[PDB]
């Protein structure tokens, strides 16, 4: 009997949830999803009820699908409401703060300025803004009206104690709580700023192009932004406060039911949504006002598997609402350790040695994987690591930065002299001949990792363009993709023990462009690699007792144009160029990471000679642990900083041309909140 | 100096920068004793409790050997040694987890790297053995190596996490890529899966023998090799009873050649017992002389799908219900086994010996006899944290074979006693004057021996013994002679058909003991323990 039970606030809820239960039995078929309403006394009661498995699903504003997320309570959002039309769906808003064109001042310029608000309590009006404040407001920070009304010289918030705390309604006396006062809610807070009455409005970003009569004039305007600058009004995507879901259905972490909600309510919005029937709206009712979703909802979007509450808030909306729920405070004033992500235990005990070294400048967390990893820098766990081209790719969808870049070429000017990349090559053994990049097929393959640019991206994206359908692991019999799906072909081939085999990190020994040349080695018939491996691997360079008799003119490199060439010649035989490895962050830790690593690669960097009495950053055995173990130095960017600008047009081509065999999951809860 | 079972803790070596010890070495002193395990593939709990405190970052998980009992983590890992998988008795193996780097830099130190225990433990000690024949013994082995700043081992551990290095190479390490413990099938020239061991033991001559091997992987590039096996040791042992000692030999030394692997030096610590009803299973342990590896392993005889000899005796006699029970020993009868834990028999530092021994619950209260036998002790033994009485027995037997066949041959010797009826009188072990006595004359030949055991007021207070000898012991009655003992006119005793047991210990029978409760049967009671050296004539 599978049954969501949908958790209703109100008794007018209640009888609308009834409604709704007895018009979807006649749509669908018995044997399929139910609905049953369970009635409680508030949003609170329906999450400790969720959480209980007294109930199933419920909808929240976004404040409480982070008290919902919170222990012990353990929800996540699963489908999203989304607003305004299904081709350019709005699940979310942006809450911005919004200023005078040349007004000469920044978000940290705030302290004594004049604020306008939409009201208090509401999110982007108020909540968002004090919280991300919250460190720059003066102590006593308790009460929180006092504390703002030190901060602003004065102020409009509506629905503030303005006996107690006057200056709060300094530019709207009373602090009028109704749209009777001209400056109450967005427009009133907008007009307030138009007017001249405040220097900045906190409002959304919908907020202007809906209230200027005129609307050329928004060229009047500008966004305060986080990293202190300042962007036009049309960049709030680029330039805001904080990104807010709207309505968020949420359910059970572990056992939620979260396939039975999204059958049922896909099947509800497509009879009972928005214009569908006579019979029964979802999106209203008599009874009352947005009963079970908001009245405007024009439908529903499913949230994907990756995300959870942190991750959908986002780190500015989180950031905000633990300052205002904790309410610590940093006692100071420059660079925090930066905290490095290392990828399983092989990585955790080098990062080790290179905290130990550092003298605290650098602190370790440890992940299982890259896409994990990456999320803990998304969420504040972490604060950057260093990423295949491939994962600066996905990281950039996901809103990191580039900062400093993995330069392999050896000069004396390494920190100044961008590269252009290195190669992706298609590597086979000269005792297999006839075998050619024009048939493949059938034949065994080896790759660095999924997801990485010579071992999956290059590769697998020119196979798509040939072959023009996904599936690789029908292309090839067998080989290892480390990260593949475990039950695949293409995790066959792999070393890894018991549970590690093909997991995408260095538990299993074929990960890596080391381990993909050892497949081809030991087992396969093609390896994808750099096209530095083989001459790394070879002649005794690498003692290991599997490498340390290889040679290297018993290889030969796959030419695009079906002939073959010894691993020397790979400028001209090569699949196609690859953009060097990244460090990556948040942008607001981008400067400190930059200055802490210049600093620390002057100190650890190839510059040091014996690595064995000392720590040397760029070296580990084989392993390329944190970073490549070629890495001559960290360049500066520049320029470069957006992950778009930095791998170039050609490959943000080429890995968008592969969207649609993605098996990323942080890749598709990334794009969701971003397309 | 034998025991349930041992184990070796993984080595982490301090590298805080300028404060760098250069080596961790292993020692003698770092075997832990295992004690007796309830569950023998379960992990040692002492150990098992260390390991379960260390801290970790984000990997809280045990990992152990395969066959282990995880707490908690077709394909997989395998370690056997095939046709001799199935072990009931005795468990050697690893377990670890990666701990997180332990710093205090107010003392200047970091160690980094996993942490955990090599081990082996079994229970039920054997009591008997084969009387001849050789016997194919297969099992496993277990490694755990010394650190040294800039040490590898590349032929076993792939040094990524420098390993023998910052903390012990060991054969549970995850980098460890080149045996055969991941495939799905065998060469006709593999033993088994990983490491396994293969040893002879010849009961007939009390010797051991034995090799050590990795089964090496095949496949592709490196099929050249023809060799799927590499053997890295052999080894020797003298068995005495069910414990044996010997050396282990480095098999794989090109020396003058510096080694790509740990197993270097030989050794003169291997050490190991016989487990189970016939001894089909053993485990062993030896430590290399040089210190920079630690072994430990166990083996047995073939699964399924020569007569027997005793050993040992040891025995408890419980004084209040009349019982007894057999007690675990080592072949060791000055080490005293109860309740999983030894009690030393002799001083650290004259002829009944009393003292306390509180483990590290109850307390023991020890009584001892005698100063001029070796290879037999018997008893008091009391317990308390309330109080429980018994009185053991324990002692090495002769070898079947050195048994003597002098047709009149006397022991002399004292006893242990406690009978009643209605009333009771206790008595202890005196080497004079009106004590209590023992006096055995032995015709081997004939296999007949008989005795008599005399009080203090003697004799008037007295025990008749008359018995057949099988081997290497002895079956027979006690008597109270008639009518009664006297129990101190005075009240008295009735005991007539008493079963009596016992065995001839040391080299060339020198001691001889036995023991009997009553009643056993469908009156009096009566609990003695006795033993005798032999007199020249
Ligand atoms: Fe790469």
């Amino acid at each position: 009997d599978k049954t969501v039970r949908w958790c209703a606030v109100s008794e007018h809820e209640a009888t609308k949830c009834q409604s709704f239960r007895d018009h979807m039995k006649s749509v669908i078929p018995s044997d399929g999803p139910s609905v049953a309403c369970v009635k409680k006394a508030s949003y609170l009661d329906c999450i400790r009820a969720i959480a209980a498995n007294e109930a199933d699903a419920v909808t929240l504003d976004a404040g409480l699908v982070y008290d919902a997320y919170l222990a012990p309570n353990n929800l996540k959002p699963v489908v999203a409401e989304f607003y305004g039309s299904k081709e350019d769906p709005q699940t979310f808003y942006y809450a911005v703060a919004v200023v005078k064109k040349d007004s000469g001042f920044q978000m940290n310029q705030l302290r004594g300025k004049k604020s306008c608000h939409t009201g208090l309590g509401r999110s982007a009006g108020w909540n968002i803004p004090i919280g991300l404040l919250y460190c720059d407001l003066p102590e006593p920070r308790k009460p929180l009206e006092k504390a703002v009304a030190n901060f602003f010289s004065g102020s409009c918030a509506p629905c503030a104690d303005g006996t107690d705390f006057p200056q709060l309604c300094q530019l709207c006396p009373g602090c009028g709580c109704s749209t009777l006062n001209q400056y109450f809610g967005y427009s009133g807070a907008f007009k307030c700023l138009k007017d001249g009455a405040g220097d900045v409005a906190f409002v959304k970003h919908s907020t202007i192009f809906e209230n200027l009569a005129n609307k050329a004039d928004r060229d009047q305007y500008e966004l305060l932004c986080l990293d202190n600058t300042r962007k036009p009004v049309d960049e709030y995507k680029d330039c805001h406060l904080a990104q807010v879901p709207s309505h968020t259905v949420v359910a059970r972490s572990m056992g939620g039911k979260e396939d039975l909600i999204w059958e049922l309510l896909n099947q509800a919005q497509e009879h009972f949504g928005k214009d569908k029937s006579k019979e029964f709206q979802l999106f209203s009712s008599p009874h009352g006002k947005d009963l079970l979703f908001k009245d405007s909802a024009h439908g529903f979007l499913k949230v994907p598997p990756r995300m959870d509450a942190k991750m959908y808030l986002g780190y500015e909306y989180v950031t905000a609402i633990r300052n205002l729920r904790e309410g610590t405070c940093p006692e100071t004033d420059e660079c925090k350790p930066v905290k490095w992500c290392a990828l399983s235990h092989h990585e955790r005990l080098k990062c080790d040695e290179w905290s130990v070294n550092s003298v605290g400048k650098i602190e370790c967390v440890s992940a299982e994987t890259t896409e994990d990893c990456i999320a803990k820098i998304m969420n504040g766990e972490a604060d950057a690591m260093s990423l295949d081209g491939g994962f600066v790719y996905i990281a950039g969808k996901c809103g990191l930065v580039p900062v400093l870049a993995e330069n392999y070429d050896k000069s004396d000017n390494c920190e100044d002299t961008p590269e252009a990349g290195y190669f992706a090559v298609a590597v086979v053994k000269k005792s297999a001949s006839d075998l050619t990049w024009d048939n493949l097929k059938g034949k065994k393959s080896c790759h660095t990792a999924v997801g990485r640019t010579a071992g999956w991206n290059i590769p697998m994206g020119l196979l798509y363009n040939k072959i023009n359908h996904c599936r690789f692991d029908e292309f090839f019999s067998e080989g290892c993709a480390p990260g593949s799906k475990k039950d695949s072909s293409l995790c066959k081939l792999c070393m890894g023990s018991g549970l590690n085999l093909c997991e995408p990190n260095n538990k299993e020994g074929y990960y890596g462009y080391t381990g993909a040349f050892r497949c081809l080695v030991e087992k396969g018939d093609v390896a994808f690699v750099k096209h530095q491996t083989v001459p790394q691997n070879t002649g005794g360079k690498n003692p290991d007792p599997w490498a340390k008799n290889l040679n290297e003119k018993d290889y030969e490199l796959l030419c695009l144009d079906g002939t073959r060439k010894p691993v020397e010649e790979y400028a001209n035989c090569h699949l196609a160029r690859a953009p060097n490895h990244a460090v990556v962050t948040r942008k607001d830790k981008e400067a400190c990471v930059h200055k802490i690593l210049r600093q620390q690669q002057h100190l650890f960097g190839s510059d040091v000679t014996d690595c064995s009495g000392n720590f040397c950053l760029f070296r580990s055995e084989t392993k390329d642990l944190l970073f490549r173990d070629d890495t001559v130095c960290l360049a500066k960017l520049h320029d470069r900083n957006t992950y778009e600008k930095y791998l170039g047009e050609e490959y943000v081509k080429a890995v968008g041309n592969l969207r649609k065999c993605s098996t990323s999951s942080l890749l598709e809860a990334c794009t969701f909140r971003r397309p | 100096q034998g025991g349930y079972g041992f184990a070796m803790r993984l080595k982490r070596r301090n590298w805080y920068p300028g404060a760098e010890e250069s080596e961790v070495k292993l020692n003698e002193s770092d075997w832990e004793a295992t004690g007796l395990p309830t569950k023998p593939k379960e992990l040692p709990k002492r150990q098992k409790s260390v390991i379960e405190k260390v801290e970790t970052d984000g990997d809280s998980d045990i990992y152990s050997s395969p066959y282990l009992t995880p707490s908690n983590h077709v394909n997989q890992p395998k370690n056997q040694a095939t046709g001799h998988e199935n072990f009931q008795y005795v468990y050697s193996g690893w377990f670890y987890k990666h701990a997180a780097s332990e710093k205090d830099f107010s003392n200047k130190k970091i160690k980094s790297g996993d942490d955990g225990y090599i081990f082996y433990h079994g229970e039920k000690p054997s009591r008997q053995l084969p009387a001849s024949g050789k016997v194919i013994y297969k099992g496993v082995w277990h490694f755990v190596t010394d650190t040294k700043k800039g040490q590898d081992f590349r032929e076993i551990i792939q040094p990524s996490k420098k390993q023998g290095d910052r903390y012990s190479g060991f054969s549970g390490d995850g980098s460890e890529e080149y045996s055969n413990k991941n495939e799905s099938t065998l060469k006709d020239d593999h033993e088994g899966y990983g490491f396994t061991s293969n040893l002879e033991v010849d009961f007939g001559n009390k010797k051991l023998t034995g090799k050590l091997i990795r089964n090496n992987a095949s496949l592709n590039n490196n099929t050249n090799n023809d060799k799927h096996t590499t053997q890295y040791y052999s080894l020797d042992a003298q068995i005495t009873g069910n414990r044996f000692n010997g050396t282990a030999t480095a098999t794989d030394k090109k020396e003058n050649e510096t080694k790509l692997h740990p197993f270097v030096s030989d050794s003169s610590s291997l050490s190991g017992g016989f487990f189970g009803p016939q001894g089909e299973e053993l485990g062993f342990r030896f430590l290399s002389d040089d210190q920079k590896v630690a072994v430990v392993g166990s083996a047995k005889t073939k699964d399924k799908l020569s007569k027997l000899t005793t050993v040992l005796d040891a025995v408890e006699l419980t004084l209040n219900d009349k019982k007894i029970k057999n007690l675990d020993n080592f072949s060791n009868a000055a080490q005293l086994v109860v309740d999983g834990i030894m009690i030393p028999l002799l001083p650290k530092d004259e002829f009944t010996r009393k003292f306390e021994h509180t483990p590290e619950t109850k307390t023991y209260e020890v009584e001892v006899c005698c100063s001029n036998l070796n290879y037999l002790k018997y008893g008091m033994l009391t317990r308390k944290n309330q109080v429980e009485q018994s009185m053991f027995l324990q002692g090495e037997r002769t070898d079947e074979k050195e048994i003597p066949t002098d047709q009149n041959v006397v022991y002399r010797g004292s006893w242990y006693g406690h009978i009643a009826n209605g009333t009771s009188w206790s008595g202890n072990a005196s080497d004079k004057e009106g004590g209590n006595r023992a006096e055995f004359t032995v015709n081997f030949a004939d296999k007949k021996i008989t005795g008599k055991l005399t009080a203090e007021n003697r004799q008037a207070q007295t025990f008749t013994i008359e018995g057949m000898i099988q081997g290497n012991g002895f079956e027979g009655t006690a008597k109270t002679a008639e009518s009664g003992f006297d129990l101190d006119r005075t009240p008295k005793a009735y005991i007539t058909d008493a079963k009596v047991k016992g065995g001839f210990y040391g080299p060339k029978a020198e001691e001889l003991g036995g023991w009997f409760a009553y009643p056993g049967d469908k009156a009096s009671s009566a609990t003695v323990v006795f033993g005798a050296k032999r007199q020249q004539p």
